[PDB]
RNA sequence: AGUGGUAAUGCGAAACACUGCCAGGUAACAAAUCAAUCCUCCCACGGUGAGCUUUCUUUUCACCAUAAUCCACCUUGGGCCUUUUACCGCGUUGUUCGGAGCGGGGGCUCAAGAUUGAAAAAUGCAGCUCUACGUACUGUUGUGAGUUCUGCGCAUUAACGCAAAAACCUGGGGUGU
RNA sequence: CCCAACUGCAGACCGUACUCAUCACCGCAUCAGGUCCCCAAGCAUAGAAUGCUCUGGUACAUAGAGAAAGGUACACUCAGGGAAGUCGGCAAAAUAGAUGCGUAAGUUCGCAAGAAGCAUUGGCUCUGAGGGCAAAAAUUGCCAACUCAGAACUGCUUACGGCGGGGAAUCCAACUGUAUAAUUAAAACAUAGGUUUGUG
RNA sequence: AGCAAAGAUCUAACGGAGAUAUACUCAACAUGCAACGUUGGAUACUGGAGCGGGGAAGGAUUUCGUGCCAACGGCACUCGUACACGAGUUGUUCGGAAACUGAGCACAACGUUAUAUCGUUUUGUUAGGAAAGUGAAGGUGGUCGGCCAUAACUGAAAAGGGGCAACAGAGAACCUGGGAUUAUAUUCCAAAAAGAAAUUGCAUGUGGG
RNA sequence: CGGGGAAACCCAGGUGGAGGCCUGUAGCGAUGCUGACGUGCAAAUCGCUCGUAUGAUUUGGGUAUCGGAGCGAAAGACUCA
């Protein structure tokens, strides 16, 4: 709904910043270990509840 | 291929609805790169996309049918569905009696056909 | 609505003649006649059109004094003091029109307050 | 026949909201807000609660 | 338009656009996104050309 | 909004420092001058039509003089 | 140092200016009945466009808009004043009222509207006409039905009696003296 | 120094996208479950019943081809008989709106009662009543919105939807109400009424 | 086994790799079927207690455009609430807070407890309980025509400490028009603000005591 | 308002709109089919029928009462399957 406090506002607004896939050239470094994201979170399938 | 949106943006600039905006079916390359209201508001100017008429419901049939009752042609008893103390109401029949009584009787008063004793006589019998 | 209608009173309704007089309705025909289509045969039948369909007091094909058409040069002017409507003889030359088949060629179009015009597409 | 929504964050019908459908220059209904209004200016209640004449009925701060 | 720091109120960020660019604010219309950031709206004073001030900055 | 009775309140009205524009409305009927003033608009409802223009010669000067119109979509 | 009207109570460009203390009112609440506002629906008037037409249909459908905020002030429901005193009368659809002042005659007020205007045509919509999200013009009833806004409360069935406070308002008393 | 009408300047903070559900929430899921509020058109009709329709929305829930048996249905009929079926009229049938008449025993006199049981009902063309506000005004003008009764004439294949079957007794609890979420809604529990006890 | 409630789809033109896909001596049917999106048209449905338009709780980018089809949307997909990329939420007046009280809560104080992580704490109201830091009137001495107002001593009068708890109660100053969006608007619109207002704080000037 | 009566009082026609009244939507329940489903749409649902629907009525948000305890128109029911 439209209500929420800030401090609710701003940590969704952390985990839209953090729902971005892993870059291409982090798989080009020399002792990689990362492919994929592994904490890639859908809206749908699990939910926060801040 | 897709003109699905220059049909929302027809729908919300001509304000009526999707089942009753006209896309030109042969013009699909003139539309398809409006991608701005400014532009969907040129193809409407143009003729490329219409509001159409609404379809007709119609009282005509109603308008006749209503002469017929004016005349009281349809609304004997087989025809009667529901009961008379809701078809008249018997307080509306006792209130508009009795309204028109009494106005009646301010009426003579006022006018001094009849007396405040006749008034007041004929006031309770109402 | 005072007092009841009766079914054998619809052969002759009221028309309810103006109190002033002469509300003036011209219809201009220069369009489909000039530039081809309306010959002098079928603009002598639009003249006659309504004087013989047009409806005074319920009563089809009996007009007498109440309306005069009197044909001016390319216009059909209604001239009456009964209250009829502009647009009932909008009405009344789409089915002339379309009794011809000139009703894919022609609008009949509103250009001033008590006139028509009957104009290609 | 047309259909109305409330325009200012509060959707409950109230004694406070009351709204009051109105029509607007570019042809459409609106729903506005209808003002509380005060009883007026009163005798004591002990005294018989009764309107007072020559005064108004001025709520909050158009009194 | 900015993104100006979220502890900011609208009167702080007109005096920063009056120091850092040599303009007058006359409405600020601030914004915290869903990114987490504020963004101001800011209008000139019709003083102020908004390209001009816009092509200093060079954008 | 408010409204201007006389021509001596008129004139007091357009010597006022806040009056940015007199609008001048051409009804079919009357004329109106539409004084913008910092707080109200105020308007001065001439009936006829030549007096009206007789009060225009009176605010040459120095006070913005608008003849009202319609102005179209493509003006935005 | 406010001031008119026997009185209900009136008069606001800037003194009818201020509030230790006090007392009221507002906020502040309530059925059903009847009357019902904005608005909706219908009908009636017409204008513009559209739809139908072998026949019929003075025809069917769409549209016809007016926001806050001011300003000036005809109704129909409350309260009251003054004058005549009346004890049968006035009044409601309805369970009632009157020498503790009914009814008439004149009024003062309050509440809900209506009306003229400023806003506001400059806007809105639908048409259409002319050599490009272009222009010039044309149009802007109802003793019908439903409406809880209101009338409306010391106001409901009741061994049911229907929150509070901030904030504000007026007075008393004082100052101005 | 007080005040009026005006003017001059400034008016800070947070929320604001989208959803609110036969896909956005909860049930492990885009689950036939659940989930508070506001606006609410036309016709039939007593009508927020029910049936259909303009506005808005939708054609999305795996489809195609297609006469098995057997199923399941918010699907029907069935001659003669008419509960003989069965633990048991379970399931279905039946009754049905409205108006006029009529109605028993019992009774706490309030009811029982829509007791029971009879009759009428269309379409059409008319005739009567039931009113307003504008000038023996006990009468001349004009006009809206509906409802009921009567009358000829004419037709029925008894023909949408919606809508009690009824009666005679016995047991139990007075009544409306509550109540084992997910096998028991009862005669249980509550109830008013009655009594008792403790207590200054 | 099944993917059987919520009636239902049909047509042509385009789009798309998803076709009209053939070793001979074959005219076509009998050797490329099925399935997708969009617009037009036809047919229906929901039927205003709506597969309508907005809100709370809950969710938190699902919003919007553009690409795109590996996996997901139990069939399908060229579609998508999927995936990638880029955007998107504008307020003096709207909701909240600042700033109300209610059912209640329990900080201070006091008591208890081996132990505070316990009790009391609205029946007008804390605490064996000196919780008022505000200030009438006057005196002191720079200001405005015996009234004000502005600065520092003395002292009438006010018993009963703080803070929470209502996005449905109280309170609350803004309304239309917009050609202003791909997506926001009673929030954006700048000199003819499309405009018309209301309100708060502070200040000049004019005028009045 | 009318009628009867010497009186006590009776008799009739309206008005009125009372009720833990009745039929019946929504809502709130859940009687019967011992129906459908029973590796379901569903760890309790679907369908028709049924109870009630101005009241001891339904419901949101807020608050207050719990583990040998809470709350209970009482079924050892309910206290996050
Ligand atoms: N004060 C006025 C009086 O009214 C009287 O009028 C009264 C009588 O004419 C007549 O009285 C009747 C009467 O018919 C008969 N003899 C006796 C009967 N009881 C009365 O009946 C009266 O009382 C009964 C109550 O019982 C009421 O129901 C009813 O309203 C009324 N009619 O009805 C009238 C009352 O309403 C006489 N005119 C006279 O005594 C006198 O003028
Ligand atoms: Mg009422
Ligand atoms: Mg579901
Ligand atoms: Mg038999
Ligand atoms: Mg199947
Ligand atoms: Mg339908
Ligand atoms: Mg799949
Ligand atoms: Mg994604
Ligand atoms: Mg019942
Ligand atoms: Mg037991």
């Amino acid at each position: 709904g439209r209500f929420k406090p800030l401090a609710v506002k701003k940590k969704y607004a952390k985990k839209m910043n953090q729902n971005k896939p892993v870059p291409y050239w982090i798989r080009l470094r020399t002792g990689n270990r990362i492919k994929w994201n592994e904490k890639r979170r859908h809206w749908r399938r699990t939910k926060l509840n801040y | 291929v897709s003109l699905k949106l220059q049909a929302r943006l027809a729908s919300s600039i001509l304000g009526c609805g999707r089942a009753r905006v006209w896309l030109d079916p042969n013009e699909a390359v003139e539309i398809q790169n409006a991608n701005s209201r400014k532009s969907v508001r040129k193809l409407i100017k143009d003729g490329f996309i219409i509001r159409k008429p609404v379809k007709v419901h119609s009282r005509a049939r109603w308008r006749k049918m209503k002469e017929a009752k004016d005349m009281g042609r349809h609304n004997g008893v087989g025809r009667r569905e529901g009961s008379r103390e809701a078809r008249m109401p018997s307080k509306e029949l006792w209130m508009r009696r009795l309204r028109i009584l009494r106005r009646l009787l301010r009426k003579y008063r006022a006018d001094k056909k009849i007396d405040r004793h006749v008034y007041r006589d004929l006031y309770v019998r109402a | 609505v005072a007092v009841r209608a009766k079914v054998g009173s619809r052969s002759y309704v009221r028309q309810k003649q103006l109190a002033k007089g002469k509300k003036v309705f011209k219809i201009d025909c220069s369009i489909p006649a000039a530039d081809g289509i309306f010959s002098e045969d079928v603009l002598g039948n639009f003249e006659q059109f309504f004087q013989d369909n047009t409806k005074l007091n319920g009563r089809k094909g009996k007009l007498s004094d109440k309306v005069r058409l009197s044909m001016n040069d390319n216009v059909l002017t209604i001239s009456t003091t009964m209250a009829y409507r502009k647009k009932y003889f909008k009405y009344l030359t789409k089915k002339f029109l379309k009794k011809k088949d000139l009703r894919d060629w022609i609008r009949i179009l509103a250009t001033g307050k008590g006139t028509y015009q009957l104009k290609y597409f | 026949c047309p259909r109305v929504q409330y325009r200012r964050r509060m959707h409950y019908a109230t004694r406070g909201n009351r709204m009051k459908m109105v029509r607007t220059p570019g042809n459409k209904l609106v729903m506005q807000k209808r003002a509380k209004r005060s009883q007026g200016i009163h005798t004591p209640w002990v005294l018989g609660h009764k309107r007072l004449g020559g005064t108004k009925a001025l709520r909050h701060i158009d009194a | 338009t900015f993104i100006v720091d979220s502890r900011a109120n609208k009167t702080e960020i007109k005096k920063a656009m009056r120091k850092l660019y040599q303009v007058k604010a006359v409405k600020v219309n601030t914004l915290i996104r869903p990114d987490g950031l504020k963004k101001a709206y800011i209008r000139l004073s019709a003083a102020h050309d908004a390209l001009d001030t816009a092509n200093k900055i060079g954008l | 909004p408010r409204e201007i009775k006389t021509l001596k309140e008129f004139l007091a009205i357009c010597s006022r420092k806040d009056a940015r524009c007199v609008k001048v409305k051409h009804n079919p009927s009357a004329t109106k001058f539409k004084v913008r003033c910092s707080r109200y608009l105020y308007t001065l409802v001439v009936n006829d039509k030549k007096k009206a223009d007789k009060i225009e010669r009176s605010i040459h000067p120095s006070v913005k003089k608008i003849a009202v119109t319609a102005r179209s979509h493509a003006k935005t």
